[PDB]
């Protein structure tokens, strides 16, 4: 069967760039092809179909090229609204067989976090657990660290971490921290700390807050 | 003009039978070519199977012998019949109309069907207290299965609403935060409320989150 | 031994039909032998259902149909009692108690144009399948939509021929193979075809 491989698995490019986004076939599929962009969220849309042909209603920034085993899709100029995942989809061959992906991410200028945190509530800390939300707002690039410190207590995998997808208004990121702790092993500490690294900070921020407050 | 709605997704035990449905408005199916097409969460899209214009249906090699297309012509309706699900199988679904099983212009909204021995479970909703501006929001915590939808103020406030995706924890059960940062001219006069509901457990939670 | 069947203007016609438009020719009123096609090297697909192939020489049928065609080369195992398919289904449908044979080969060096030859086109939507050796050439705009679609193709009104792009670079599968149906129907009129004495 034809095995459908995109090429690269992720493309980070700033806007107002030519971003180009390869598939190959195992085999030669001809000009079957059809490309499909799938926003977070959402079902796919269709791009470009007979590796050629636009869809109506798609924008004249989308092109493709190629033939046979080899085929391009070239996003003239990369905007805000084009973060989304792109699947190359062959049709010459009789089983259907989408490509693996791609991600494309815009690059924006370097964004700081606005960093709140927020105590577990006194009608969550009835039913046995305690959840301490560290919440990371509007930065970007994604890669950044939250350190917890309880007291200055060396924490490692307590916590759970979930990251929003980038947004299309203003290509930043989000991140929630959630820190889990039993009723009785919540209170026998009194500050807690969110200590967050980003390269947008000269200095980790540290958010704190006390627990008889 | 063209709208393809789902329904019949849901939580189902392996070995199990669902039934899922696929409306149409803008065109008859009675005379098209339709396809069900399944994306496993984090993995790409796989097509499943495929209804022809004169009635011909085709299946992938994963799922012949267990899937059955079907369609219903006098009420515009597209089925898909599931039976002996294995644990592969938990997946969002798209009713798809094609170009003669080419390409697929027109893509339903999707339907998660979920596939596990885990019963279904409520989820519970806790506040987050806030302290220019200010963040506030809603944790939902150990529910199963997805989704859980958060809205504010009956959908009145969508700008500024980050929704995080569900995380796995080690238990088994699903945890969403959803925030939204408001300015602190409005904070102390306007009360927010989230929507949490949960169409698997049909759970409505109205609670307002305050200062 | 005279008056042998044509089988050179059907094998060996320089213009054939496409599948949906297949051409039928009614062979009868000779004597045909078989064995000049079955000892042939050049076909790639001979495929007899109902006869035996070599006892071809032998039965007496009363006339032979020849419908030949132009199809995709994956397109070939549709052509067979009870495939389905697009070809099967809305361009060319066998019975379930087809008897004769169908014979393919590979003309990727007569109907493949370095441009691309778009003469070659088949059926790709009708409402419902074809009845068995049914032929339909109408090329009126399909109604997809059920809106009032008043000839003029445009949204949810699409042509219903769709053309095979055929090249020499292309692959095995999407290269043109010429077609050729026999079916031998034996009604109980006096039989005119035989095999050489
Ligand atoms: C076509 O012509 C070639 C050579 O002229 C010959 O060998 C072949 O038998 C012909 N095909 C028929 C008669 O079906």
């Amino acid at each position: 069967d034809v095995v459908m491989t995109q090429s690269p698995a992720t493309l980070s490019l700033s806007p107002g760039e030519k971003a180009t986004l390869s598939c190959r076939a195992s085999q030669s599929v001809s000009s079957y092809l059809a490309w499909y962009q799938q926003k977070p969220g959402q079902p796919p849309k269709l791009l470009i179909y007979w590796a050629s042909t636009r869809e109506s209603g798609v924008p004249d920034r989308f092109s493709g090229s190629g033939s046979g085993t080899d085929f391009t899709l070239t996003i003239s100029s990369l905007q805000a609204e084009d973060v989304a995942v792109y699947y190359c989809q062959q049709y010459g061959s009789s089983p259907l067989t989408f490509g693996g992906g791609t991600k494309v991410e815009i690059k924006r200028t370097v964004a700081a976090p606005s960093v709140f945190i927020f105590p577990p509530s006194d009608e969550q800390l009835k039913s046995g657990t305690a959840s301490v939300v560290c919440l990371l707002n509007n930065f970007y690039p994604r890669e950044a660290k939250v350190q917890w410190k309880v007291d200055n207590a060396l924490q490692s995998g307590n916590s759970q971490e979930s990251v929003t997808e980038q947004d299309s208004k203003d290509s930043t990121y989000s991140l929630s921290s959630t820190l889990t702790l039993s009723k009785a092993d919540y209170e026998k500490h009194k500050v807690y700390a969110c200590e967050v690294t980003h390269q947008g900070l000269s200095s980790p921020v540290t958010k704190s807050f006390n627990r008889g407050e | 003009e063209v709208q393809l709605v789902e329904s019949g997704g849901g939580l189902v035990q392996p070995g199990g039978s669902l039934r899922l449905s696929c409306a149409a408005s803008g065109f008859t199916v009675s005379s098209n070519y339709m396809s069900w097409v399944r994306q496993a969460p984090g993995k790409g899209l796989e097509w499943v199977s495929v209804i022809y214009s004169g009635g011909s249906t085709y299946y992938a090699d994963s799922v012949k012998g267990r899937f059955t297309i079907s369609r219903h012509n006098s009420k515009n309706t597209l089925y898909l019949q599931m039976n002996s699900l294995r644990a592969e199988d938990t997946a969002v679904y798209y009713c798809a109309r094609g170009y003669g099983d080419y390409y697929f212009d027109y893509w339903g909204q999707g339907t998660l069907v979920t596939v596990s021995s885990a019963s279904t479970k409520g989820p519970s909703v806790f506040p987050l207290a806030p302290s220019g501006t200010a963040a506030l929001g809603c944790l939902v915590k150990d529910y199963f299965p997805e989704p859980v939808t958060v809205s504010w103020n009956s959908g009145a406030l969508t700008s500024g609403v980050h929704t995080f995706p569900a995380v796995l924890q080690s238990s088994g059960l699903y945890s969403l935060s959803s925030v939204v940062t408001v300015p602190s001219s409005s904070l102390g006069t306007q009360t927010y409320i989230c929507n949490v509901n949960h169409k698997p457990s049909n759970t409505k939670v109205d609670k307002k989150v305050e200062p | 031994i005279t008056n042998l069947c044509p089988f050179g203007e059907v094998f060996n016609a320089t213009r054939f039909a496409s599948v949906y438009a297949w051409n039928r020719k009614r062979i009868s009123n000779c004597v045909a032998d078989y064995s000049v096609l079955y000892n042939s090297a050049s076909f790639s697909t001979f495929k007899c259902y109902g006869v035996s192939p070599t006892k071809l020489n032998d039965l007496c049928f009363t006339n032979v149909y020849a419908d030949s065609f132009v199809i995709r080369g994956d397109e070939v195992r549709q052509i067979a009692p009870g495939q389905t398919g697009k070809i099967a289904d809305y361009n060319y449908k066998l019975p379930d108690d087809f008897t004769g044979c169908v014979i393919a080969w590979n003309s990727n060096n007569l109907d493949s144009k370095v441009g691309g030859n778009y003469n070659y086109l088949y059926r790709l939507f009708r409402k419902s399948n074809l009845k068995p050796f049914e032929r339909d050439i109408s090329t009126e705009i399909y109604q997809a939509g059920s809106t009032p679609c008043n000839g003029v193709e445009g949204f949810n009104c699409y042509f219903p021929l769709q053309s095979y792009g055929f090249q020499p670079t292309y692959g095995v599968g999407y290269q043109p193979y010429r077609v050729v149906v026999l079916s031998f129907e034996l009604l109980h009129a006096p039989a005119t075809v035989c095999g050489p004495k």
